[PDB]
RNA sequence: CUAGACCGUAAGGUCGGGUCGAACGGCCUCUAGUGCAGAUCUUGGUGGUAGUAGCAAAUAUUCAAAUGAGAACUUUGAAG
């Protein structure tokens, strides 16, 4: 299909973080993120936007959002491209809350 | 030169060696054994899929106290690992052994592993420190590598006088 | 590059710490130039190795 | 070095092949720092154990970019 795509994804983090000891539910929140836009463009090389990065720590290593609205843009890899050609490069939306959003496709015009 | 015991045509035969390389012995020892006799470009293939944790080395010697997986299932054993460090140092010899063989002329699509081995290295020392002040050794296991790439090839009797009498009676009868 | 005397630099000319140095990630070649004082110096004043302004404390709630 | 041959009951002796490169034997006598499996023997070298025991105190790391053959660990920025 279109292997260019842009989409509106809520995520959540609260059912994926249960359990999980304190110290790592940031930086497991992270991995978890890699493995929902791989789940979702099928795309191994997922990049994450620093400020996406703030947003994930905002509140500590602790305190993970229960639910995070994130926009995932599968893009075609270059410069020296790796095993596959294509990625995926998830940024936050700021939004007032993260509850009640479903996924919908965002248009690039 | 002067590689292990190799029964092959040397003309149509190419090789490659590494020496004294700081990879573990017995996980070269194995990495080596997974892919003796392969084709080139299989063995090249498995290989990254190794590196890729879809398929494993499997332990056959120096195995004892290692985990048990799913992906020995392949090769009929409990115990495989994915050893990358002798992954790395293997499939660095095969694309030299592969360049061997494009300088002399070989084909490449008819290449075979057909002799690989895996010999100890001098070993590197360090310490290591103990309670009560003693002091052991902490040392590597280097290992030397050597691979040959090939192309896939494609009485008097004596008898007794009774013997030849019983022969001579049968012909005279036989139709 | 390795920009980790630059920041020792920046810090002593500045006159804080090097928590508070500030330098250009976009401007990394630069940065890698200055090895002298008075090429930090330089860089400090056209904006490209900035102050960093403290992190506050307040005393309104004291 | 040699699951190749011969001689001697044996200690041993002799030969063929491979490897090697500069000295070495038979016999009659002389002489000894003259024959090793042990001595928790001495010195050196190597194993099984074993890719094992383990690499768990000092709250904690994460994201992107740069550099690089290669970045969990280098540099910078952002965050915690
Ligand atoms: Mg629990
Ligand atoms: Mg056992
Ligand atoms: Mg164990
Ligand atoms: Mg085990
Ligand atoms: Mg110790
Ligand atoms: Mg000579
Ligand atoms: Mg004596
Ligand atoms: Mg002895
Ligand atoms: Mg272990
Ligand atoms: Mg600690």
């Amino acid at each position: 299909l279109k292997d260019v795509v842009t989409r509106e994804y809520t995520i959540n983090l609260h059912k994926r973080l249960h359990g999980v000891s304190f110290k790592k539910r940031a930086p497991r929140a992270v991995k978890e993120i890699k493995k929902f836009a791989k789940l979702h463009m099928g795309t191994d090389d997922v990049r994450l936007a620093p400020e996406l990065n703030q947003a994930i720590w905002k509140r500590g290593v602790k305190g993970v959002e229960y639910r995070l609205r994130l926009r995932i843009s599968r893009k075609r890899n270059e410069e020296e491209d790796a095993k596959n050609p294509l990625f995926s490069y998830v940024e936050p939306v700021l939004v007032a809350s993260a509850k009640g959003l479903q996924t919908v496709v965002v248009e690039e015009d | 030169a002067r590689y292990g015991a190799t029964s092959t045509n040397p003309a149509k035969s190419a090789s490659a060696r590494g020496s004294y390389l700081r990879v573990s012995f017995k996980n070269t020892r194995e990495t080596a054994q997974a892919i003796n006799g392969w084709e080139l470009t299989k063995a090249q293939k498995y290989l990254e899929q190794v590196l890729d944790h879809q398929r494993a080395i499997p332990f056959r010697r120096f195995n004892s106290s290692i985990g048990r997986t799913a992906q020995g299932k392949e090769f009929g054993v409990t115990k495989a690992r994915w050893p990358a460090k002798s992954v790395k140092f293997v499939q660095g010899l095969l694309q030299n052994a592969a360049a061997n063989a494009e300088a002399k002329g070989l084909d490449a699509t008819k290449l075979y592993v057909s002799h690989i081995q895996v010999n100890q290295a001098p070993k590197q020392r360090r310490r290591t420190y103990r309670a009560h002040g003693r002091i052991n050794k902490y040392e590597s296991s280097p290992s030397h590598i050597e691979l040959v790439v090939t192309e896939k090839e494609e009485k008097v009797v004596r008898l007794t006088s009774r013997q030849r009498g019983r022969i001579a009676a049968q012909k005279r009868i036989a139709a | 590059a390795n920009l980790r005397t630059q920041k020792r630099l920046a810090a002593s000319v500045v006159g804080v710490g090097k928590r508070k140095v500030w330098l250009d990630p976009n401007e990394t070649s630069e940065i890698a130039q200055a090895n002298s004082r008075n090429a930090i110096r330089k860089l400090v004043k056209n904006g490209t190795i900035v102050k960093k302004a403290v992190t506050v404390h307040s005393k309104s709630r004291t």
